[PDB]
């Protein structure tokens, strides 16, 4: 299930950087840290 | 008498000068004077009868 | 009896020693002049673990302090406690260094190692039976590294039975001002991995994060930073000088602690840090003590143990406690995550308890751990080295010193061994 | 006459002594000063204390013990406690270094330069000793420093004295609790050393002590104080036969002769019934039948093992206080015809009964109740095999990964002794299941 989760997150994120607005700096400011990485990795 | 300055020549070689030492042996312990405890489910002699 | 002789190096060490000595001094209860004040006795009987006696009830430090920058010495001299030190021991140098590693290790130390060695060996003869040495220094700092690798290489052979604890400061993962700091790190660690036995590694960023999260107090002082680390030193050395069981020898811990000769580096942790007002919003109870104790934010050395797994842990506790609460707390957390541990070995906790707390707070604890989380730091630095050495810029200074790149070659694969071995065991 | 000598090694062996004498002073009423009052007993040293103390002409009772440690902290502590006048200064022998929990370190690096002093002290007590039945030895299988010294000095004194019994009272490793990772190492080392030279070795575990503490004593914050208090009461019970008089008497010689069946297997268990809280005893009743039922209740034992999964070999029960053989025999017959306890087809009886009139006493400020009929339970069972069956499959793993071995090899030992301990333990189990089998 966790793979489904992460892959759906990926497809969700990518298709939002086509909008006519938005410019260079924000992209890089989210590249390394889109969501805090921590893919819950069996959290506790 | 003086300080033997190590010149900029070298250092250890790819993780050398260590303490690893597996030696091999099977040396026995002392004498367990205490004998074998069981007789392995067997018998002494008894039950001699005579009419 | 059992006694320790303290070594102080580098410009970090200048203020490190100041804060650390004043902490232990006002712990045992000595006036700034040096005359005893008897309120608790056990401290008085056990003061010989560190101090040397001076006539008229005065108690001199068994410290040996060295740098090359004289202004730091002058500031320490002027501080509100520096008078306690003894002018006999201020061995120093005759110029600056520019904290170039090659200069710091090869040219300048040649004429000072003799004096420092003679002073320390006089002290060593004077004392009775040494557990070992503790050094406060830097690994990212230049002149501390240059002198310290020399001295630690020198002393091991004469005293190969003794606990050569090294306590350092690690460069920032984000920005370090000093730029050849990488090369300092690689050259220092190359000796240190072979030579030391235990090394504590801490970094400033997490101290700042701690200041924001729990101190909350806007404008700190680097003195307050040193206080937050001097607490850790006080804790880790509590147990020797005080009664109530806990087998306290740092070697008693170390054999329990490290599984393999190339595993020396550890990641510290402190106990209750209370905010502006939470003092009366916290029920000061052992369960929540341990809750905060073992946390992702209470930790402040390098990085979250989350990314990996733990081999071993050691927790020291100071206060009027009992076995049960700590023991069952450890069982509870062991169940809570019986996964991030290593089935390699069970019950990988070491516990130690002493009854006489520090003052100000009734319960206290200190954490130290060996977990699979050093790969972050050493990876980072390894790729930094490859990138910088790619066109080997700024290496002209080292060529002039006589440094040549084969030493870089010999060191880099040692760190490769470190990374591969760390990853190899746990994975 | 009927006197014995006490030895303590490792820092686990010192609180327990401290408590044992904190009690043992009281039943003859000796103040920490060390003087019986003007009541007429003082002289050469003959009266019931004689088994414990040698009160000489100065009127000062003398413990017949030795406390050897390797770190001056606790020994100097007790030398600064109340009882410093009570103890003999050099009977408290201090070393300066720790064993690092490294058995071989403690057994070869440092063991060579204190054994002389300790054995000389043993001689200069054994000279004045008269009956010299034997010794009471306190160490710990998780020996922080006790293990190696215990093994070496025990071997030396075993070869030097071959005509008396030896008693060992060891705190056994906590099965799922460890404050030490070198614990399996030094534990099995000590086992395959001692099993051939201990005459009677008894185990006790401390998790179960806590479990009892918060089951029936109703206290939720106990410590070493209560732990060692009750343990000392247990050893007091087993020495009460020597201490006081009674209808008939028992002795450790009989304990050996009848309890242990065979050579080797000499690992019994102890149990105490009337550990009850003040309110709980206040408006409830105590007598022979219920105390025996509560004692054979499986969870009241102090080792995490199931006698229902085990099979029984031997049992010696000691009643202290006032009883009558009528109820004694009636109740023991009831238990004999009880159903869950699977006695082996071997033994038709299994019960050595001892009685003494003098009831056990309280400690000032303690926790136990004001009891009139106490009882102690010693037993040979086959149920203990589970502990070793658990230990072996941890040690095999941690040794096939051979972590931490660099310490021991660099200080002198090697893997051969570990390998030998393996099969020594194997022989232990192998004997146990077959003697358990009919
Ligand atoms: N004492 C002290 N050290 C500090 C302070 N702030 C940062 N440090 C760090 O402590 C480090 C160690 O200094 P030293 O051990 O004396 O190192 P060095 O050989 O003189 O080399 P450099 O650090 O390059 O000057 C420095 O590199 C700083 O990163 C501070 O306020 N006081
Ligand atoms: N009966 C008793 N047991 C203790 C005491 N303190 C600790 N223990 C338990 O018994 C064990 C003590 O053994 P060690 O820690 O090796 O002590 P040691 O061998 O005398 O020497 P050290 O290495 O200095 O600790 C530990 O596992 C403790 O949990 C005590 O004061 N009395």
């Amino acid at each position: 299930k966790i793979g489904h989760d992460v892959d759906y997150d990926v497809v969700r994120l990518r298709l939002r950087q086509r909008h006519p607005h938005v410019c260079y700096e924000q992209a890089q400011r989210l590249v390394n840290d889109w969501d805090p990485p921590t893919p819950a990795r069996s959290q506790t | 008498a003086k300080v033997e300055i190590p010149s900029p020549k070298d250092f250890l070689k790819k993780h050398s000068k260590e303490k690893t030492l597996p030696p091999k042996k099977k040396f026995n312990r002392c004498s367990p004077k205490k004998p074998a405890v069981p007789l392995r489910t067997d018998h002494p002699v008894m039950g001699i009868q005579s009419g | 009896m059992r006694e320790i002789v303290h070594l102080q190096a580098g410009q970090c060490g200048n203020q490190i020693g100041a804060k650390f000595w004043e902490v232990i001094s006002d712990e045992h209860g000595i006036d700034p002049t040096g005359t005893y004040h008897g309120d608790s006795d056990l401290q008085l009987e056990r003061i010989n673990v560190y101090y040397n006696e001076a006539t008229g009830g005065k108690y001199v430090p068994r410290a040996v302090l060295v740098d090359l920058e004289p202004g730091t010495m002058d500031s320490v001299r002027s501080g509100p406690f520096g008078q306690i030190f003894r002018p006999d021991n201020f061995v120093f140098g005759q110029s600056g260094a520019g904290n170039n590693w090659a200069k710091g290790h090869y040219t300048e130390g040649a004429e000072l190692v003799d004096s420092v060695l003679d002073v320390v060996r006089k002290e060593a003869e004077s004392c009775d039976c040494l557990q070992g040495f503790q050094l406060t220094h830097s690994l990212g700092g230049g002149t501390g590294s240059g002198m310290g690798t020399l001295l630690i290489s020198k002393i091991r052979e004469e005293y190969p039975d003794r606990i050569m604890n090294t306590f350092s400061v690690v460069p920032s993962p984000k920005v370090s001002d000093t730029v050849v700091e990488p090369y300092n790190a690689t050259l220092s660690v190359h000796q240190l991995v072979e030579n030391t036995d235990e090394t504590y590694c801490i970094d400033n960023e997490a101290l700042y994060d701690i200041c924001f999260r729990t101190l909350k107090l806007t404008t700190p002082t680097y003195g307050d930073l040193n206080h937050l680390v001097s607490a850790t030193m006080s804790g880790v050395t509590t147990c020797l000088r005080f009664p109530g069981q806990l087998n306290a020898d740092l070697r008693k811990l170390a054999v329990n602690m490290v599984p393999f000769p190339r595993l020396h580096f550890f990641m510290p942790g402190f106990a209750p840090l209370t905010s502006r007002g939470s003092q009366q919003y916290r029920a000061l109870t052992v369960p929540e003590l341990t809750q905060q104790m073992f946390d992702a934010k209470n930790m402040m050395a390098a990085c979250d143990p989350r990314h990996g797994r733990y081999l071993t842990v050691a927790a020291v506790f100071r206060g009027r406690m009992s076995m049960k609460e700590v023991d069952e707390q450890m069982l509870n957390v062991q169940n809570k995550n019986s996964s991030y541990f290593v089935e390699w070995i069970p019950n990988n906790v070491k516990t130690a308890v002493c009854d006489i707390p520090p003052r100000g707070l009734k319960m206290s604890a200190t954490f130290i751990g060996n977990s699979t989380a050093i790969q972050e730091l050493f990876k980072r630095i390894s790729e930094q080295f490859t990138a910088m050495f790619r066109r080997k810029a700024f290496l002209h200074w080292y060529t002039g010193e006589g440094m040549d790149e084969m030493e870089f070659t010999e060191a880099e694969s040692n760190m490769n061994d470190l990374v591969s071995e760390y990853q190899q065991y746990q994975d | 006459m009927r006197e014995c000598i006490s030895i303590h090694v490792g820092q686990a062996g010192v609180q327990i002594g401290n408590a044992c004498w904190e009690l043992y002073c009281l039943e003859h009423g000796i103040q920490p000063d060390g003087q019986m009052p003007s009541d007429k007993t003082i002289g050469g040293g003959d009266d019931s204390f004689n088994t414990f103390f040698s009160e000489t002409g100065a009127g000062k009772h003398v413990p017949r013990a030795v406390f050897v440690d390797l770190e001056p902290t606790v020994v100097d502590e007790v030398r600064t406690g109340t009882y410093r006048q009570l103890f003999h200064p050099e009977q408290l022998i201090t070393g300066k270094e720790d064993a690092a929990n490294n058995y071989a370190r403690g057994h070869y690096t440092i063991g060579k330069e204190i054994v002389d002093l300790v054995l000389d002290r043993i001689r200069k007590l054994a000279d004045l000793c008269t009956g010299l039945q034997g010794f009471l030895i306190f160490h710990s299988f998780g020996g922080g420093t006790g293990s190696g010294f215990a093994s070496l000095l025990m071997e030396r004194l075993s070869v030097d004295y071959g005509k008396k019994s030896k008693l060992e009272f060891a705190i056994y490793p906590a099965p799922q609790v460890s404050t030490a990772v070198v614990e399996p190492y030094n534990s099995i080392l000590t086992t395959h050393t001692t099993l051939e030279h201990s005459d009677c070795a008894f185990m006790v575990d401390n998790e179960a002590i806590y479990d009892i503490c918060r089951r029936n004593l109703d206290i939720e914050r106990p410590t070493y104080t209560n732990l060692n208090r009750l343990i000392g009461q247990i050893v007091s019970s087993i020495t009460a036969s020597l201490r006081f008089d009674g209808a008939l008497n028992v002795d450790l010689t009989e304990f050996q002769t009848n309890l242990v069946p065979y050579p080797r297997i000499h690992f019994p268990l102890a149990t105490y019934a009337p550990v009850i809280s003040a309110e709980k005893a206040y408006h409830e009743q105590l007598s022979v039948a219920e105390i025996t039922n509560a004692c054979f209740e499986p969870a009241n034992q102090m080792v995490k093992c199931d006698p229902r999964h085990g099979k029984y070999m031997a049992c010696c029960m000691l009643y202290r206080g006032d009883v009558v053989p009528k109820d004694v025999n009636a109740a023991i017959a009831t238990i004999k015809t009880k159903r869950t306890i699977q006695f082996v087809d071997w033994c038709p009886t299994g019960f050595k009964v001892g009685i003494n009139y003098q009831p056990p006493t309280v400690v000032p400020g303690g926790d136990l109740a004001k009891v009139q009929r106490a009882v102690c339970m010693l037993s040979n069972t086959t149920a203990i095999a589970e502990a070793w069956a658990r230990l072996d499959h941890k040690f095999d793993l941690m040794y096939a990964k051979r972590a931490f071995v660099h310490w021991y090899v660099g200080e002198g030992m090697e893997e051969g002794e570990f390998s030998e301990a393996r099969e020594d333990l194997a022989a232990l189990e192998k004997d146990y299941e077959e003697v358990g089998v009919d």
